[PDB]
Formats: C-alpha cells, sequence, structure tokens
C-alpha cells in the first residue's frame, strides 16, 4: 500500500515572510 | 431553555434554533474520506471531511452520502454528521438542549430506534422528538388541513391530512426524488459527449440541474420545438472552463416526475400519485383537499412546476372542483420552518420523549404513545 | 543532530546541511580517468579525478557522467562521487549524519534499492529516507498544491498535487532534458563550421549553451528576423581565442523543449505535456492546478521561457481559467531548499529509515510504508 504520513499540526507558507 | 430543531433531509442537513425564520446552519450531508496517498508532511491532513468542507476539497475526495432513501445505512457516518452539526455549525453541546429530529413516512422501524437510541447514549440530549416530514410544511403554510406533497431528495411522499386527523391509509410514498433526476440527467447528458463519472462530478451535474433544468408545461410541443429552433440551448460554464451547452436535456431531466418509465420504474408520476391519494380519502373531504393541494421540498422548485402540476390534476379531477396549488417561495426550507413552529408551541411543550421515560421502556419508546 | 540533504541529480550535485538557504557544495557529477601516457615520474598523478577537480583537468580526461537519464548506470562510479561529496567538501563522517537523497519518478526499483544498500553498507549512515524530486520543489515554493515541471538535466518530469494528495496517475515523465539540448546545440553549431567531439569539449559547449541561449517568444518570427538583420549575432570567445560567432543556433537550441521532433523524439513538448497532465486530473482542481503552475529545475532558467510557456498553455487552455507561471528566482536550487525545508521540519523526524528496520527487512523496505 501506498505509505501513510502521520497527522501533525503545522505549517506552510509561513517561513516564506521569514526566508525572503 | 431553547430547542434544537435539526432536520437529517438527505442532501442537504438544515438545522437551528426554535423561534427562528431560517434554519442557521445549511450543508451538503456528505462524508468523504481522502482516496490519494499525500506526500506532504505535518500539512495537517484530517481522515474525513464532513459538510460544507468536502464541497471545496471534493477534487481529491470520494463523497458518500450516509442517507440513501430516507434510511439511514452508514450509521458511523451519520453518527459523525450530527456531531459536526451540533459543534462545529451550531457551537452548543447537546446536553443542554432538546431536539426534534425528522422522519419521512413509513420508513424501517429499526432506523427511528437506532436514532433515539443514538441521540440519548451519545450525544445525551434532555429529551428528543420525532415527527413526520409533512406534519411540519402543512405547518409552515399556516393551514390545518390539504395534501402535502414533499418532494425532497431521497423520497417522495404525499401525506393528505384534514382538520388535523392525517389519514394513515391514504399516504402515497413513491422513492423517486432528487437524486435520481440527478443520475439520470448524467446518464443523458452523454449523449452530447459530456461524460461525468467520478462521484465528485456527481456535484457538478446537481448544479448543472438546479440552475438550468426546468419542467415543460406541455411535454411534446417543447420536444417538437427544442428539435427545430435553437432558443433553448443555454450554456454553462464548468469549474474549469470548457463551456457545455444543454439543448432538450433540460425539460427531459424533471420530465421524469410525471413519467416515471424513463428511469425504468412502474409507478406512475408525481401528477397521478396525488391524485390516487386523494380519491383514498373520504367522498365529504375531497373538495378541501383539492382547493388546497401544497407543495414542499426541494425538488418542487423547479420553473414551471406549479402550473404543469395544476394542469395535470385539472385534467383528472372532476370539472367542477377547483385545483389550487399552494406553492411558497420559501419551499426548501417549508419542512424546517414548520419544524420551528411546532417547537415553540406551548401545547406541544408536553410530548417530549423524556430521558427517564427513555430509561424505564428502551428505544422501543417512540413507537408508544409518545410518537 | 543534523541532517545530511544530498541531491544527486545528474550534472551537478547539490549538497549541504538540512536548515541553511543554499547549498554548501555544488560541482559537476563527473568521474575521469587519464586517457595519455604520462611521463614525468613523482608528479602525484592520480588515477581518477572526479567532481570539480576534472573540470580543470579535462584537457587530458575523458569525462563520463555516471548518471545517464535519472537512473545510475555505473555504480561504482557513483560510490566514488558519494564518497568525494562525503569526505572533502563537506568533511563530515557520514556515521553520524542522517541522509535525504532525491530520486526522480517512475525510476527503476534496483537503482533505488542499491542506493540504500549502498547508504547502509558502505558509508553506514544512520538513516536515509529518498524523496521524489518534485514534491521537494513544491515544498520550496511554499505552496501545498500546484502542478510541478522539474525540467532537470537528466530527465524532464511533471507532477500533479493537490493539497498534498499527489496524483500518481498523472505523472508525465519525459526523457529529454538539458543534456539533449547540449547535443542538439553540439550538432547544429557544425553549420558554420565549428566542430566540437571530444567528451571534454562538451561542456564547452554547454557553456555556450548557457550564456547566450534563450527561448523564443514566437518560434516563425525569430526565424524570419534572424536570417534578415543580423542583430542576433553574439559573439563568444572559446578557452584558447578564435571567438565564434552564434546566429540564429541561440534560440533553435531551446527551441527543442517545445518541438521534440528536432531530435527525432516523438512526444509533444514541455508545454503540451503539462496540458495533458492537467487534463487526466479530476474536473474540480483543474483551475487551482491552472493557476498555480510551478517551474523548478536548472533547464527552465532560459531567459524567456516563463512567457512561451504562459502564452502555449492560455493558448491550449480554456479562455475562462487563468494561467499564472511561477518561476522563482532561485530555480536551479529548488529542489535542494524544499529538501532541506522537509528535513528540518518535526513532523517528519520519524519518517526516516532507521538502520535496525533495514537489518530486519533488507533493501527491499524503501518500497515498504517508509517510501
Ligand atoms: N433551486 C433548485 N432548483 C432545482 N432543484 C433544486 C433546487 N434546490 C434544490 N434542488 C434539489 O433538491 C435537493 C435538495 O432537497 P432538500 O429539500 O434539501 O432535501 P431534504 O428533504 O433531504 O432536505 C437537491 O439535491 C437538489 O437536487
Ligand atoms: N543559467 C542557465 N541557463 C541555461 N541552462 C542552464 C543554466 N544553468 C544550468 N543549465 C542547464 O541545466 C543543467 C543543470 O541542471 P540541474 O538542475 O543541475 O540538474 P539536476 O536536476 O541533475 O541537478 C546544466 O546541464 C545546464 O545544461
Ligand atoms: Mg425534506
Ligand atoms: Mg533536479
Amino acid at each position: 500500500v501506498p505509505p501513510k504520513i502521520p497527522d501533525g499540526e503545522r505549517v506552510d507558507f509561513d517561513d516564506i515572510h521569514r526566508k525572503r | 431553555t431553547t430547542a434544537l430543531v435539526c432536520d437529517n433531509g438527505s442532501g442537504l442537513v438544515k438545522a437551528g434554533f426554535a423561534g427562528d425564520d431560517a434554519p442557521r446552519a445549511v450543508f451538503p450531508s456528505i462524508v468523504g474520506r481522502p482516496r490519494h496517498q499525500g506526500v506532504m508532511v505535518g500539512m495537517g491532513q484530517k481522515d474525513s471531511y464532513v459538510g460544507d468542507e468536502a464541497q471545496s476539497k471534493r477534487g481529491i475526495l470520494t463523497l458518500k452520502y450516509p442517507i440513501e432513501h430516507g434510511i439511514i445505512t452508514n450509521w458511523d457516518d451519520m453518527e459523525k454528521i450530527w456531531h459536526h452539526t451540533f459543534y462545529n455549525e451550531l457551537r452548543v453541546a447537546p446536553e443542554e438542549h432538546p431536539t426534534l429530529l425528522t422522519e419521512a413516512p413509513l420508513n424501517p422501524k429499526a432506523n427511528r430506534e437506532k436514532m433515539t437510541q443514538i441521540m440519548f447514549e451519545t450525544f445525551n440530549v434532555p429529551a428528543m422528538y420525532v415527527a413526520i416530514q409533512a406534519v411540519l410544511s402543512l405547518y409552515a403554510s399556516g393551514r390545518t388541513t390539504g395534501i402535502v406533497l414533499d418532494s425532497g431528495d431521497g423520497v417522495t411522499h404525499n401525506v393528505p391530512i384534514y382538520e388535523g386527523y392525517a389519514l394513515p391509509h391514504a399516504i402515497m410514498r413513491l422513492d423517486l426524488a432528487g437524486r435520481d433526476l440527478t443520475d439520470y440527467l448524467m446518464k443523458i447528458l452523454t449523449e452530447r459527449g459530456y461524460s461525468f463519472v467520478t462521484t465528485a462530478e456527481r456535484e457538478i451535474v446537481r448544479d448543472i440541474k438546479e440552475k438550468l433544468c426546468y419542467v415543460a408545461l406541455d411535454f411534446e410541443n417543447e420536444m417538437a420545438t427544442a428539435a427545430s429552433s435553437s432558443s433553448l440551448e443555454k450554456s454553462y460554464e464548468l469549474p474549469d472552463g470548457q463551456v457545455i451547452t444543454i439543448g432538450n436535456e433540460r425539460f427531459r431531466c424533471p420530465e421524469t416526475l410525471f413519467q416515471p418509465s424513463f428511469i425504468g420504474m412502474e409507478s406512475a408520476g408525481i401528477h397521478e400519485t396525488t391524485y390516487n391519494s386523494i380519491m383514498k380519502c373520504d367522498i365529504d373531504i375531497r373538495k378541501d383537499l383539492y382547493a388546497n393541494n401544497v407543495l414542499s421540498g426541494g425538488t418542487t422548485m423547479y420553473p414551471g412546476i406549479a402550473d404543469r402540476m395544476q394542469k395535470e390534476i385539472t385534467a383528472l379531477a372532476p370539472s367542477t372542483m377547483k385545483i389550487k396549488i399552494i406553492a411558497p417561495p420559501e419551499r426548501k426550507y417549508s419542512v424546517w420552518i414548520g419544524g420551528s413552529i411546532l417547537a415553540s408551541l406551548s401545547t406541544f411543550q408536553q410530548m417530549w420523549i423524556s430521558k427517564q421515560e427513555y430509561d424505564e421502556a428502551g428505544p422501543s419508546i417512540v413507537h408508544r404513545k409518545c410518537f
């Protein structure tokens, strides 16, 4: 079966500010 | 305190506190697990999106309705839907609010008993009451007589009532409803080249049906006109472009209501089951039922149905009686408005199934005096 | 400890510790044995110069890439490249650092299994994980949807992703990439008199391609203009003098991407395999994929490609959808930046293939749950 990623919390598109 | 007037329905769950004009939260009743694999880590991907959230991520889900024809076929999903409705769309804990569910006529007993058992054990409500979906629609019209045709999305049923005394031997329940019309529209669209197969694209076909289809006043004349001119072809833009043009599929989809032979069903249309339901009644209340025919439910919102049905019944009925079809503009929420009115009554305040009563007689209390 | 984000690639090996902005050491992946005899004694002549050292002694070497099209064809040379990368360009022993390799989609299994077996037996890393080269490029853009066209130097692949759920049935992998463009440029330069044959002179042709070639907005107009005026002829100085003048070879070399019939390939260009990859997706996520088309990989750095591709897709796509092409300035290292971000996540920290797990299931563990 395809892998199942365990559920986390956050985040994405919020490090674009801190790296840009 | 205030009562919760929930209305499970089949296709749209409508809920809200008793005593208002419109339901507070209306959202499709679909629970869709994701079907692909998923590679982004930490995206916060849940295991099941319910309600209106799964109508926005429907591109990667497999939506499946938990209510097939009035009856409930998947109890875990229905429990999930109820939990969502109580906690996220209304944000009121059920421990402090009576509930008033609604149920179609002539449904299996086990469905109703399981519903009350869930409401009393899992959500732990103070008191719940189950009411027939047509009596409420008669409440909302402010009448006290009349024969109501409640063509929902799951099942179409036709309950005649006189002077407040329901006639249990004249209820004609037919299982053609909005869902079968969606499937038939999706099946006749293939005659032009457009193929919708995925359970997500059923929603797109439903939107086409809602926005474009209409009921023809006379079927043969419309079939002849649409085959010569091109004044009917209305176009519609899919969720990605590539506009489509619907020709005489416009009035052929909802025509199935009056000729259920299109989808292979044997029974007679909604224009003739109403007349049969009337003729089973006594000979002295037929005039009042003729004059107070009530329409309700979502599927009776097609533009031009209140005239086609009146023409058909006038053809069937004796020439002297006056045929009048009540079609209020608030048809879709008629059942819920009636439910709010009924829950707001003082005389009704002692009909609830109190929890101590359930503890003494078990879930089979619903069939008893507290109906 | 910190993780090693290596990225084998094909043409440039990019590596560095997780959590930074740019790879620490970037150097061509070529291993070149000397080919002449050698008369000076005691000069300290080695038997194989790898990495950036063989781009300075390339006059007397026979450079040969160990990775042909994504797949690895010469395992000893690849092991040598990895050993160099770990010990001399980063100077960190692999016994104390997790590694995160990257692999193209739809590659042979044996390649991946051999890669993990090498990393666990020879270099003896604590834990390694293999990730698809397109998901990382989607990480780096800070998106969570979008269809990414990662036109590397070995192979061009086009992975669509929605809401974090990859669509495995819509991956379109095409084997035209930067190397074939180098060979085609080297083949059309012969029309003016310049003949490059040696495997060392392929590097010179690659430099010409990088510094001069550009993608034409409209091909026929450019072909007509370059055949009348002389405003396009840009000159370039070889490593020994004798400047050369490139005429309409400038935009004919990278045009092969949009017309793979130039090098005899049957398939459609990168402008039409993206549209085909979109059309295989479901009907409800096509708008989002249209609006979030992502470019990555080295070969997408040609001046003027983000406009040609947008024009082509707008020609193909329905007129209502908005077509937007994300072309970040840090395109070349986009995959590695995404790899660093993924390795720096806390949620990802338990997905590594721990060594004890490999000892229990063998190299075939990579195809299992730990993907
Ligand atoms: N404006 C409309 N025009 C035509 N059909 C409609 C319209 N609105 C809803 N419908 C149909 O009615 C169904 C909703 O019916 P509804 O009354 O919500 O069912 P329920 O009795 O389960 O609540 C939808 O599935 C749709 O097919
Ligand atoms: N500035 C540039 N302009 C045009 N082409 C380039 C440029 N930089 C690199 N390339 C091409 O891209 C290739 C490098 O691609 P790269 O992204 O390193 O591949 P990989 O995916 O294997 O790392 C080189 O072989 C070169 O042909
Ligand atoms: Mg209803
Ligand atoms: Mg790459």
